[PDB]
Order: C-alpha cells, then sequence, then structure tokens
C-alpha cells in the first residue's frame, strides 16, 4: 500500500458537518466510507509532531467545498482536531489506506459523561450509533444534541493511542464524572490505632485522603453527590480480643449507623469536611456513654476490631439503596459507587451463609465496592476472608467483587500492636518455654548411637476463590484471574467511576446450564394498536433490550456464548437476525427475532432463610438519638422482575410499577415583568397555561398528523352535591423535535381541582423513555411556571413515613411537640377538638410555611360522602397527612397522635434546624398556640 | 529518648512587612538565646518550590525544623498565603522522631487553611485578604516536653493529636533457611487480633531449635513469608537468629568467655539452665555398647576448640556431663546466647541412590555459590553424610571450618 | 510518680509508663521490682492521685480523654470509668472530706465527678479562658 502525499486545508462548520473530507476524484483507489490513516511523516520519528497517526473515514467533498477549495487536498473541520494536529495551512501530510477494519478495531474507547443522566440502554444506543466511526483523543462527542462526552482514552493491544477505530467488537467503556458516591467509614478500635510512622488512621483519613480526593474532584471539575455515613460495630462483652478465635464472628454485638452527610453535592466540601470532623469527634461521646435508667450515664461499650467487624452488614447496608430498580431518578448523576474506608489490611472474619448471601446480592446489582485501607499492604493476598464451616473448619477465600487500594526502602508490613505501642511491661513477657530436654527414643543403648541418631534426623521435616493457605503465594495467572466477570470488560475508579459494562465475555458451561437451571419461554408479538404509531418490531425489540439494560442485563458476546449457541450469529447492537444473549446472576435471556415480527425470549432462571434477622440502630443527619432501623439490610434484595407482564405492557396490574416521579408546583414570587402583562388571577392563569401546554404535548398518531375554591376538600365536595376521579389521563409525547429514533411516550395525571393553600400535583409515568428528554421537559415546565410566578419542584412519590424502610441513608427525624393540646389544660376545648382535631398542629405547620399535600386525607375531615374516592393513577395509599414546604426543600408529615415527621427533599437539593427548634421550644410553641387561640376566638 | 523542644514559634508572611513572627513560646526565647529570625527568614518562608518540604537546618548550637506551607488562592492578598509552624531543637540530638509530627502538623494546617481559612482569619486583621495561637503553642510545647503526646482541641471537629514514636533500624536481608530463630519473649501472650496470620502460624514453632525450613514445612508455609515474618520480628527487637544444633558441629570459645566470670548472675543461670530436671536416662547411657558447680561449667566452656567437632568433644568429656546431669544442647544454646562461644561454619569448596535432576541442580548451585553444609543439608532435606557422599561422587572437595 | 499513703504498704510506688501504670515493690530486688501493671488507657497517663480517706483507691487521668479509678485490692480492671470526650485531661484530684468526689481538668474546663453518679459530672467549672493546668481540693472545706 503506497503512501499518498497531500496538502492541508481547513473550513468552517457552516459548509460541512463531517470531520475529515477528501476528494474522490483525486483518490480513485480509495472507496468512500473506508478507514484511511492520516500521518504527517517522512519515514522518521520527528520529535512529537512527526508521530501523529490520526484515523478518519474517507468522505468526498461537497458542492460548495469543491467550488471553493482548490489548493487544499484535505479539508479538516477547525476546532479540536486542528488543535490536536498543530499544523499550519498547506502543510505536507501523507495518506495511507487500510482496507481491513476488524484488525484495526480499538480494544477500549473511553467516554466521560458530565452533568447528565445516561442509562445503560442509552449507552448501548450511543454505542450502536458509534459503529464504524473513527474517533480521536479529547473529542467532544454528542448525543441528541444535549449529552456531551469527552473521550479521555483509546487503547489497542495494550498501548495507548491518540486515535482509534470503533467497531463491533470495540469494548467501549462509559464513565461518569457526575455520579452518586457513598462513603462508609468503618469506625472500629483501629481508627485511633497508630501506624508505624506515627499517625492515627482517622487523621490520615481526614488530612490526606479526603482533601486530596476533593482536590482531584475539583481539578477534573466533577459534579458528584457524596454520601458519608459512619459504620460502627460495638462489642457488648467483657471478653478480651486476644481470646477471639480466627474465623468466628462476634456472638454478642450491637451495630450502629451514623449518617454524617446525606446526598449533598461536592461543591459544599467545606461543610462536608466540617460535619465529618464534628461527627467523628462527637461519635465517641455518642456511643461510649450509655444511658442508665437510674438517672445517670455510665462510660461503657467497646468498638469491635476490624477483623471481627460487621463488614458484610456494611456492604448490605450499602446495597439497600439499589434493591429497587424503579426508584426515584437522579436526573443529573449516573453511577452509584460505594467506597469503604477501613483501618485494617483486608482481613475479615465473616459468616459463611452471610458471605454467600452478600455475594449473590452483589452479583445482581450495579455496584463496585472499592475498599480503601489506611494501613500498609500486608503479607497475604487481599481481600482475605476467614470463615468457619458447618464442621468448625477454618477456610480462606478472596472475594471477586472487592477491590483493595492502599493509601500512602523497607516498610513494616506486619502489625504488632503490643510491641509498637510497648503495651506489655518488660518483666511480664519474659520467655517461659525454652529449649527441650533432649528426650530419648527407647531404642538407643549408647551415647554414640544417640549422637548418630540425632545427626541422622537433624534435617527431617462462584463469588469467591478458595485460598489453600494465606502463607503460600499464588501464581501470576491466578492473580490475573482475580477480577469480576460482570465487570471484566473495564485513581480513575475513585474520581470517575464506571457504569456496568454493556457486554460480558462469560457464560455458564454446558454441564452447568443443564444442572441448576429451569427453562421459561415467551412469545411476544406486535399489537395492532401500537402500529398506528411508528412502531415496528425493531424499535420495540430495542426498547425491551433498553429495559433489560436498565435492570442490569449485559449483552453476551464472546467465545463461550458462540460455542454454546452452535450446540442447539451472536449480536451486540442492532436485517432480520437479532440473536442477543442477556445475562444476570439470576437468569439468562436468549432473545431472537425474525421477519415475521415474533420475538422469541427464553428465560434460563437459576439461602435467604438460613441467615438470622438483623435490625441495626440507625442515626440520620437530623436525629439526636439512636433509633431502631425500619429495614432489614440483609433480607432486602433485588427481586426477580415479572418479565412476562413487562413484555406484555411494552407490547401494548397488582404488584407492578414502572419508573415514576411526582411533581409539585408551588406559589412563589412574581417577576416584575409579569405585572406589566390579582396575583391569584395571574397564578391561576399560569396554572391554566401549564395545563394547556401539557394537553398540547399529547402524542398523536401518524394518521391524525397527516374548579377553584378555598378551604377543605370535603366542604367543596358536599357544596356541589360511586367513584369520583380527581385526575385526568393523558399520554404525552416527551420529544416533539424527533431527536431520538424511538417513541418517547409518558403518562400524565394532573389534579382536576386546585386551592392556593393546596399543593398541585403532576405525575409522570414512563417505562422506556430517555430520562434527559424528561429532564428538559421538566425544565421547560419549570421555566413556564417561573414566568408566571410559580415554582415546579421534584418530590418523592412514596410517602415520607416509608423512606427509612427503603432508603436508610436518607435523613428522617421524630418530632414530639412540647405543648400537647390534648393534655395541657391551658389550651383544651371539647368543641374545638370536635370541629378540628389537629387545629393547633395545622396552624403550627401553616405558620412555618408548610403547604398541604394530601387533600383527600381523612384526618382533617368533617363529614364523609362519596364512598369511593380514587385518583387516575390509583388509590391514595397514604397513612399520615403529608406537608410540603413552600420552598420545597423539606417535607413534613402529620400523624394521628400529633407527632410530626420531617425530612428534606434531597432530590432537589438552615430552615430545617429553625423548624426543629421551633417544634422543640416551650416559648415558641406556646406563642404559636396562643396566636392560634387568639385567631380562633376573634 | 526524645529531645525536648527548645522554642516553638508560628511565623506568617505579612503582605506589608514581609515574613514575621506572630506568636512564640517561650516569650522572647529566640532573642534571649541570640537567634535572629531575619537571618533565616528566607528559609522559613522560601519560594513555593521549597515549600511543602521537610526543611531542617542548623543555626549555631540549635537545629531549626520547619515545614513551610504556601497556599495560592485569589482570596488572599498578593494572590498567595504563606505560614510556617517552626520548631527549634538543639543540634546535638536526633530530630528524626519529631520530623513526621511537624510534617503532619503542617499538612493538617494546610488542609484547614485551604478549607475554612483558619490561620488567615485568626489574625483579626483585614490586610491578608483582597481559638488562640499562643495557647496552642504552649500546649504543644509542654505536652511534647512532658508527655511525648498531645490531644489539643482547636475547633468543634479538629484537634492536634501528636504521638512521638522511636525510630527502629530496618531488618537485614541476611536471614536464610539454615538459621534458627530464638524468641526472646513469650510470643503467645503478645498475640492479639491484629497480628498477621502467617506470623500467628509461625509463633507455635519458634522453640529455639527449629529451622526456618522446618517451621515452614510444619506450618505449611512458604519460606519467603516466614523470612519476612522473622524480619518483621527482628525489626521489633525480639528474635535473634542462631544455628542448627548438630553433634557434627564445631564450636569454639569467643572473646566474651570472661563474661562467664565477670558477671554476678550468669553462672547461676547456667547452673539452673543446663541441668536436667531429674536424673535423665542420657546420664545412664554408656559411650559405646546437687547442681554442677560454676567452675565445672567454665572448664567445659573452655574445652571447646577449633577443628574439633562436638562428637569428639562430647566423647572426650562424657563422664563429666553424665555425673553432673548436664544437657549438652542446653549447654551449647546458653553458650551461644551469652556470646561466649561461636560456631565455625563448614564450607565445602572444590578446586547411594540416584540423585534427581532438580536435586543435582540445586546441589550444583549451592556448590558454585560456596554455601555451607547447613544450607545444602536444609535444601536437600538430607543429613551431612549423604551430601558428603554425593559430593565425593561428583568431585573432590575440601572443608573450611572458619 | 506517687507514693501510696497506706501505712500498711510502705513499699509501693505507682509510676506512669506511657499508657500503663507500674506498681513497684521495693521489698523485691532491683532486677525485678515491678509487682503488677494497670493496663487501662490507650494513650499516655497524665496524672495519678490517691484517695486520702481510702489509700487503696487510685485515680488515673490520661491524654486519651479518660479518667479511670482503680482499686489496689483488685488491680486488673478499673471499678469506675468516666470521660470528658473532648479535651485531654491534665490532673485528677480527690476530695479530702467527701471520700467519693473527684475532679478533673480537661483543657479549659474542670469537671467534678461523683463516684456513684457514673460519667455524668456533678458540676462543670467553665470560667477559665486559657487551658487549666492544675487543680487542687481544699483539705478542710467539703466543696472548695
Amino acid at each position: 500500500i503506497k503512501a499518498y502525499q497531500a496538502e492541508l486545508g481547513y473550513h468552517e462548520s457552516r459548509f460541512s458537518e463531517n470531520l475529515v473530507m477528501l476528494n474522490l476524484v483525486e483518490f480513485p483507489d480509495i472507496k468512500p466510507g473506508d478507514l484511511v490513516e492520516l500521518k504527517t511523516y517522512h519515514k522518521n520519528p520527528s520529535a512529537s509532531n512527526g508521530d501523529k497517526k490520526i484515523y478518519f473515514i474517507a468522505k468526498d467533498f461537497d458542492g460548495e467545498t469543491k467550488r471553493r477549495a482548490k489548493t487544499s487536498n484535505v479539508s479538516i473541520l477547525s476546532g479540536q482536531l486542528q488543535t490536536l494536529l498543530d499544523l499550519p495551512s498547506r502543510s505536507r501530510i501523507w495518506i495511507k489506506l487500510k482496507p481491513n477494519k476488524f484488525d484495526l478495531q480499538a480494544d477500549v474507547v473511553e467516554f466521560n459523561i458530565k452533568d447528565c443522566l445516561l442509562n445503560r440502554g442509552d449507552m448501548w444506543v450511543l454505542s450502536s450509533k458509534l459503529v464504524d466511526t473513527c474517533v480521536f483523543m479529547d473529542q467532544r462527542l454528542a448525543f441528541l444534541d444535549s449529552i456531551r462526552g469527552t473521550i479521555k482514552g483509546i487503547y489497542r493491544n495494550g498501548k495507548k493511542i491518540v486515535s482509534g477505530y470503533i467497531g463491533e467488537q470495540t469494548r467501549i467503556i462509559f464513565r461518569s464524572e457526575s455520579a452518586r458516591l457513598i462513603f462508609l467509614i468503618q469506625i472500629t478500635d483501629e481508627m485511633w490505632n497508630f501506624e508505624e510512622t506515627g499517625e492515627q488512621l482517622f487523621q490520615k483519613m481526614v488530612n490526606s485522603f479526603f482533601p486530596k480526593i476533593f482536590k482531584k474532584w475539583k481539578d477534573v471539575d466533577t459534579h458528584h453527590t457524596i454520601t458519608i455515613a459512619f459504620a460502627i460495630s460495638m462489642d457488648l462483652s467483657d471478653t478480651s480480643f486476644k481470646d477471639l478465635t480466627p474465623g468466628e464472628s462476634l456472638k454478642n454485638s450491637q451495630d450502629y449507623f451514623r449518617i454524617v452527610v446525606d446526598q449533598v453535592s461536592i461543591i459544599h466540601w467545606v461543610d462536608i469536611m466540617e460535619t465529618l470532623r464534628e461527627e467523628f469527634m462527637e461519635i465517641r461521646k455518642d456511643l461510649l456513654n450509655k444511658q442508665t435508667d437510674k438517672g445517670y450515664s455510665v462510660a461503657n461499650g467497646r468498638f469491635s476490631p476490624v477483623i471481627k467487624s460487621n463488614f458484610l452488614e456494611l456492604v448490605n447496608f450499602a446495597t439497600t439503596i439499589l434493591t429497587d430498580p424503579f426508584k426515584q431518578l437522579d436526573l443529573r448523576h449516573t453511577t452509584t459507587h460505594v467506597m469503604i474506608i477501613s483501618p485494617g489490611s483486608g482481613l475479615f472474619d465473616v459468616d459463611y451463609s452471610l458471605l454467600r448471601l452478600t455475594g449473590k446480592k452483589l452479583l445482581s446489582l450495579e455496584m463496585t465496592m472499592d475498599l480503601i485501607c489506611l494501613s500498609k499492604a500486608p503479607l497475604h493476598i487481599v481481600p482475605l476472608f476467614r470463615y468457619r464451616d458447618f464442621e468448625n473448619k477454618l477456610h480462606h477465600c478472596v472475594p471477586l467483587w472487592l477491590s483493595v487500594f492502599f493509601w500512602n526502602e523497607w516498610t513494616p508490613r506486619c502489625k504488632i500492636y503490643d510491641l509498637q505501642m510497648m503495651g506489655i511491661t518488660e518483666n511480664e513477657l519474659i520467655r517461659e518455654v525454652d529449649v527441650e530436654y533432649l528426650q530419648l527414643n527407647k531404642k538407643v543403648k549408647s551415647l554414640s548411637e544417640f549422637m548418630n541418631d540425632y545427626d541422622k534426623n537433624a534435617f527431617e521435616v462462584e463469588t469467591w476463590v478458595d485460598i489453600k493457605s494465606p502463607s503460600i503465594p499464588v501464581s501470576s495467572e491466578f492473580a490475573n484471574e482475580l477480577l469480576p466477570i460482570r465487570w471484566k470488560d473495564v485513581w480513575r475508579s475513585f474520581t470517575t467511576p464506571a457504569e456496568l459494562p454493556i457486554t460480558i465475555s462469560d457464560f455458564p458451561s454446558k454441564d452447568d446450564f443443564d444442572r441448576n437451571f429451569i427453562f421459561r419461554n415467551h412469545s411476544v408479538t406486535l399489537n395492532t394498536d401500537q402500529e398506528q404509531y411508528n412502531q415496528t418490531y425493531k424499535d420495540l425489540l430495542r426498547d425491551m433490550i433498553y429495559m433489560r439494560l436498565l435492570t442490569g442485563f449485559q449483552i453476551c458476546v464472546g467465545r463461550q456464548v458462540e460455542k454454546i449457541e452452535l450446540s442447539r450469529v451472536v449480536n451486540k447492537y442492532l436485517n432480520d437476525a437479532f440473536k442477543l444473549y442477556l445475562m444476570i446472576d439470576s437468569e439468562i435471556h436468549r432473545i431472537t427475532c425474525s421477519s415475521s415480527g415474533i420475538i422469541d425470549v427464553e428465560r434460563y432462571l437459576r439461602l435467604f432463610d438460613q441467615v438470622p434477622s438483623y435490625i441495626p440502630l440507625v442515626k440520620t443527619r437530623y436525629e439526636s438519638s439512636f433509633r431502631d432501623a425500619m429495614i432489614d439490610p440483609l433480607h432486602v434484595k433485588r427481586e426477580s422482575l415479572n418479565w412476562n407482564q413487562i413484555d406484555q405492557v411494552l407490547a401494548g396490574d397488582r404488584k407492578w410499577h414502572g419508573f415514576r416521579a411526582k411533581y409539585v408546583v408551588l406559589p412563589t414570587d412574581i417577576p416584575p415583568n409579569t405585572y406589566s402583562m390579582n396575583p391569584e388571577e395571574i397564578r391561576v392563569e399560569g396554572l391554566r397555561r401549564l395545563i394547556g401546554s401539557i394537553t398540547r404535548s399529547r402524542l398523536r398518531t401518524e394518521k391524525e398528523k397527516k374548579m377553584f375554591y378555598t378551604g377543605p376538600l370535603y366542604n367543596f365536595i358536599n357544596e356541589q352535591q360511586p367513584i369520583l376521579m380527581l385526575s385526568n389521563s393523558l399520554v404525552i409525547d416527551v420529544d416533539p423535535a424527533g431527536k431520538s429514533s424511538k417513541q418517547e411516550s409518558c403518562t400524565v395525571h394532573y389534579d382536576r381541582v386546585h386551592n392556593p393553600d393546596h399543593c398541585f400535583h403532576i405525575r409522570l409515568e414512563w417505562l422506556t423513555t430517555t430520562p434527559k428528554l424528561i429532564d428538559d421537559l421538566v425544565g421547560n415546565w419549570s421555566r413556564l411556571c417561573e414566568r408566571y410566578g410559580l415554582k415546579m419542584i421534584e418530590i418523592p412519590w412514596e410517602e415520607l413515613c416509608t423512606i427509612p424502610s427503603v432508603n436508610p441513608f436518607h435523613s428522617f427525624v421524630e418530632i414530639k411537640l412540647a405543648i400537647n393540646p390534648w393534655e395541657d389544660p391551658e389550651f383544651k376545648d371539647r368543641e374545638l377538638f370536635a370541629k378540628s382535631k389537629f387545629y393547633y398542629h395545622v396552624y403550627l405547620l401553616k405558620a412555618s410555611g408548610f403547604l398541604l399535600d394530601n387533600r383527600a386525607s381523612k384526618f382533617l375531615q368533617n363529614q364523609d360522602i362519596e364512598f369511593d374516592i380514587m385518583y387516575s393513577w390509583g388509590k391514595p395509599q397514604f397513612k399520615y397527612v403529608q406537608y410540603i414546604h413552600h420552598t420545597g426543600a423539606y417535607v413534613a408529615e402529620l400523624r394521628e397522635n400529633g407527632c410530626l415527621f420531617l425530612a428534606p427533599n434531597n432530590i432537589y437539593i438552615k430552615v430545617i434546624l429553625n423548624f426543629k427548634s421551633t417544634c422543640l421550644d416551650y416559648q415558641k410553641l406556646r406563642s404559636i398556640f396562643l396566636d392560634a387561640k387568639e385567631m380562633w376566638i376573634t | 529518648g526524645f529531645v525536648p523542644i527548645h522554642t516553638i514559634f508560628y511565623s506568617v508572611f505579612h503582605p506589608t512587612e514581609g515574613s514575621k513572627i506572630k506568636y512564640e513560646f517561650p516569650p522572647n526565647n529566640l532573642k534571649n538565646h541570640g537567634i535572629n529570625f531575619n537571618t533565616f527568614k528566607n528559609y522559613i518562608i522560601p519560594k513555593p518550590i521549597l515549600c511543602h518540604k521537610l526543611i531542617t537546618f542548623k543555626y549555631g548550637t540549635y537545629r531549626i525544623v520547619c515545614y513551610p506551607v504556601t497556599i495560592n488562592s485569589p482570596i488572599y492578598a498578593r494572590n498567595f498565603f504563606s505560614f510556617n509552624f517552626v520548631f527549634v531543637f538543639p543540634y546535638d540530638c536526633e530530630t528524626s522522631p519529631y520530623e513526621p509530627a511537624i510534617t503532619r502538623l503542617g499538612k493538617m494546617f494546610k488542609v484547614l487553611e485551604e478549607q475554612n481559612q483558619l490561620l488567615s482569619k485568626s489574625e483579626r486583621d483585614p490586610v491578608f485578604f483582597d481559638f488562640s495561637i499562643q495557647d496552642l503553642l504552649m500546649r504543644i510545647f509542654q505536652d511534647l516536653n512532658n508527655y511525648s503526646e498531645c490531644l489539643i482541641p482547636i475547633d468543634e471537629g479538629n484537634a492536634v493529636d501528636i504521638k512521638i514514636f522511636p525510630l527502629l533500624r530496618p531488618p537485614t536481608t541476611c536471614v536464610s533457611l539454615e538459621d534458627v530463630p530464638l524468641s526472646s519473649v513469650n510470643l503467645k501472650k503478645i498475640i492479639d487480633v491484629n497480628w498477621d496470620p502467617t506470623m500467628m502460624s509461625i509463633v507455635p514453632y519458634i522453640d529455639g531449635l527449629n529451622s526456618i525450613a522446618k517451621i515452614s514445612k510444619l506450618s505449611n508455609s512458604d519460606p519467603g513469608l516466614v523470612i519476612e515474618c522473622i524480619r518483621h520480628l527482628i525489626y521489633y527487637k525480639c528474635v535473634t537468629l542462631s544455628d542448627i544444633f548438630q553433634f557434627s558441629n564445631i564450636y569454639a570459645p569467643s572473646s566474651l568467655i570472661r563474661n562467664f566470670l565477670t558477671d554476678p548472675l550468669m553462672a547461676s543461670d547456667c547452673q539452673s539452665y543446663v541441668t536436667f530436671p531429674e536424673v535423665s536416662k542420657i546420664s545412664n547411657l554408656p559411650l559405646n555398647k546437687f547442681l554442677p558447680t560454676r567452675s565445672c561449667l567454665f572448664d567445659l566452656y573452655r574445652s571447646l576448640s577449633q577443628g574439633q567437632t562436638l562428637k569428639t568433644w562430647y566423647e572426650s568429656k562424657y563422664m563429666i556431663l553424665k555425673e553432673n546431669n548436664i544437657d549438652i544442647r542446653r549447654f551449647i544454646t546458653f553458650g551461644l546466647e551469652k556470646r561466649i562461644i561461636y560456631r565455625c561454619y563448614s564450607f565445602p569448596v572444590m578446586i547411594m541412590p540416584k540423585l534427581s535432576d532438580e536435586e543435582e541442580g540445586i546441589l550444583e548451585e549451592s556448590i558454585r555459590n560456596a554455601e555451607t553444609f547447613d544450607k545444602i543439608c536444609v535444601l536437600l532435606s538430607k543429613p551431612k553424610l549423604e551430601v558428603e557422599s554425593y559430593l565425593n561422587e561428583l568431585g573432590e572437595f575440601k572443608v573450611i571450618n572458619s | 510518680v506517687q507514693w501510696s499513703p497506706h501505712p500498711a504498704k510502705p513499699y509501693w510506688i505507682v509510676s506512669t509508663s506511657n499508657q500503663k501504670a507500674i506498681i513497684w515493690n521495693l521489698a523485691k530486688s532491683s532486677s525485678n521490682a515491678i509487682e503488677f501493671v494497670l493496663h487501662g488507657h490507650s494513650r499516655a497517663i497524665t496524672d495519678i492521685n490517691f484517695n486520702p480517706q481510702h489509700p487503696d483507691v487510685l485515680a488515673t487521668c490520661s491524654v486519651d480523654t479518660y479518667v479511670h479509678a482503680w482499686d489496689m485490692r483488685s488491680p486488673h480492671r478499673p471499678f469506675y470509668s468516666t470521660s470528658s470526650w473532648r479535651s485531654a485531661a491534665s490532673q485528677v484530684k480527690w476530695n479530702y472530706k467527701d471520700p467519693n468526689v473527684l475532679a478533673s481538668s480537661h483543657g479549659n474546663d474542670i469537671f467534678v465527678w461523683d463516684l456513684r453518679k457514673g460519667s455524668t459530672p456533678l458540676c462543670s467549672l467553665k470560667g477559665h479562658v486559657s487551658s487549666v493546668n492544675s487543680i487542687d481540693f481544699n483539705r478542710f472545706k467539703y466543696s472548695e
């Protein structure tokens, strides 16, 4: 293949949309659409600019390009590629054509994602759009003209290259610098233990690890949400730690969880570090000062050691928040990465059944537990788990899902605490056992025979991998084997964590497929109601694959899948043959298509009762006392989804729900330009305009494209006076501009009736839509509301009383008001409590700016009529009376016993502490209740 | 053990008058001792290349240890803020245990100044921009001079936790398979949960007469990790290496044999050590078929000689040990432990079943490296006579008992 | 270092050896004069004092923010533990009159402990600006 010398020329984006353009007339030997190497070289490595190998695709000029450009052989779009080339105009370059593409497919093409939410199915679609396309380093790509992306690494044959080619077998990896990160600080006895250099390990954690990682986050300009929670196991026995057997966990223990920082953006790192340091300084007083019922406090309790700590309980506490795939969407962040900070060296004594359950749970969800150890690297292979079997047999195993990093000439790698700290007094560790007394053999009758017999015998004598002994090393190939199979296709993990890879190159063997598997078969077909819209079998098929990628399936391509398919063409992206293989730890899905439209789906489905119940004590950010947790961290799990009904509803309903988000619009300040167009009149005009804008977003077929009042609800119900629907049904088109190639349909429920004192509710029920389109639709609605003096804000769908039993890291506090109206005789009346049972609590919430949420509540009622009440999205399953702040930052809830609930709105995210102090002050609550009585009388 | 601090002072770079001392405990200690800060003010606040480095320099009879810190941010005047927590020590000492403490103090104050602007706001003067220092210096000074430890809270979440640790010599790499370890302490009672599992396996086999290969085979351990664990135990000054006891060994008295005489409690320990608890059966075996006095033990210690093996020495003096009920192994071990005798190692330099290929390869590698008989016997797991027979089959060799 | 004021034990010396307190027996030989060692705090013991009414009771304070009260009849574990949880202790002193009241100074604060009231202090004297170094009871008044 000859090298073709050529000139250089630039052009603006107004004339062409491609990157590198050639002339097909000037190069007749090069077919269009072929991978063509570009290099400025004279067969020499001329410093750094002489070695610049850049790939592109052979594309011809345009009419304006041919009419304008005459002396330039190559027209390259200005910008990033011009800066990378660093060449002046009319420079002599060379052109080489490579007719083979599969040999030049790059192994790894990285992709960095910022400030937006991209699902794994969206990553699969983006990689489907990147088939047969050449990329270079630091190239700012795009996706639906709103999702940017920087390619920070291209790899081929173990070598980093500036430019590469993306093919079908290109293992493209998507990483996110906008991600939710959870830090679990493992508070043990060794956090205050000194290292051989002379530093306590928590001093390392707060002075060398967190400031450096925050500096690295700021340097890359990542926008994360950190979540820092303490993690304490407390030993309740008086037995010494030297008497503990290796392999057995602690029989008597209490486990604590102090959530220091909730879901908080990392731009508040000063406040994050201040809160972390304050809570770590206060945790000793919080835990080691127990309260005795005799009226005083006794300094009691002991932290468990690292080896005997509740490590698998901490990992299950971390995996509590990913059990439900259909939770609330963090529309600005992508990856859920958990980091465990420990003062140990990767040695943990664990229970066997709990280890099995932890492995089975971690193989069924998208987390990478990156353990970081503040001690030096030990002499054994890390991470090391010691457990005792049913026959009290010690074993050693290294888990695949845990990766150990160490934070930092001979270095002491073995820890002897009693000799480093000199904890044993010199007179009491004097050697007791000495050399033996030269015992005989009872076969020796001579001293020379004894010497000869002494001189003759003087020189005599799938979630874990079982290590034979920690004192013998492993081979290089075995140490290369230690990596998870679901993450086999991957400082960079700390700063820019990676999502679950779209592909996996592993599969069960032929004997294992017939050993512990059961077979379920589907047959799903197009329905005539959905083909009125632009819906073939293909886009429905890739919507099903989008749902599978959302749940956690990876598309199997490799050797074992090919060798097991022929024992009856494998595919990775999307003709009529679409044979994909999707696998999780629970079930394996084989999906095949045809020209008829029928999609054949075969499900190969594959412990929780042999683990004791475990309810720890959880302290959130706004609590002052340790309270019992509302969820079992071990026994909650990622349930096997009912895929038959999923395929039925994507084809076209108890115990089933999709992705969902409730939206609350609230009255706020009016802009001054709006007044030049009653504040209540312009606010209801803005509400009507928003309703009209929603009803103008109705998704239409291709065939067709060719009450206000004030007061309680029951008063208005009986004023205008069986099922009365309070909401309307509507199926909107999320994307009207047609950016995506699929159907983006969502279901909208809006309130039929409205009060200025009642919150207005917008519902969004979507299954397979792109979340960025939902996010920009919500932004457009928020701008429309803010133009008319409203404020659209995003709120949890589930009730506030249910958040601890789902998300244990969320803040949640118990509010017990000081002045009880039903007990204190200063404010007591039979008529007032008969007319309004919760009058004082409602007035207290209203005086602090808390709007009411549940208008259909039966705790603030006066009469009952309309037996059956229902919303258009279903029945209101609300236990208490929820309240929303007018700023929408915090959520309140009023019970039947007068006790309040209180929790912030972390999805959207001073006043919270003000309201907590107001509820817990005699003077403020007395003044508020006196004002309430004065308003009641007058 | 640890040198007391001479003067602690906190120097900051003022944007108007340059580098200056803000607070200093003891008060006017530098001027009373003739230490002028303006002489070395360009080392306390140097250019940012020298900053964030452990700087220690000598000024007369005093050694001045500092960790200069410079933070570049537009919030401060002149686009940077510089401070230095400076420690003064005498010259004739070792400031090595104090250097990590000063380095970590500087790094922690760098973190605090970068986080919440502590030291810049502590001046209470709005010229540095666009909790007591003196009490902290007093507490650091007196706690490190009286306790070698401190816990001084400076905020609601921040405290100065400094502990001064001694510096230990690194272990040697000369430990090998033929060396036997002697535990100088009772290692069973030191074992807590933080010990290495390999070391925990090694502990019940350090009896003073087992080789490292024998301990590795007994504990099912790789010899390299046993070597590293013995090195770590050497690093904490608790295990001393020795030799395998054989009757083919050659022992000779050392230069410290008079310490058996010039010590009031060595000979009594020898009497209580070398004797069998009862009338042992070894004290009834023939050569072929009260406690012993200290003069007898000394005469037995002298009678060892170079080139004379322990078999010949024991068969020349066997009535003495039989009548006095003396264990010869315990006698040799006490002699080696008090450094009054030494072993002359045997070196087989050059000019029966069929031996294996790997066995002959490691035998040839041991011969070509001039290794001792002990190392070859350990590596082949064979006695001395089989190794000697194989070597005589392979060639002619001479033995040096050095 | 602190001499035991018990008339029946004039051979006892309590001395701090970093994080452990060493009781010396002078009737024993100089090679091995240590009788028993108190293994309490994790950091260095700062001050030790004996109860004047009951000379077999010893209170130790340390840098690790803990005040442990020991009994010399059972010198293995302390029979009373209390802490300030914020600042390192500087001294501990007993009351000469009331034989179960002891006070400790932790930085700028002075906490008075009652031996029957657990870790909750009887009072917290907080009038000092800088760090309190020394504390001392009155031999004649109960509460000075």
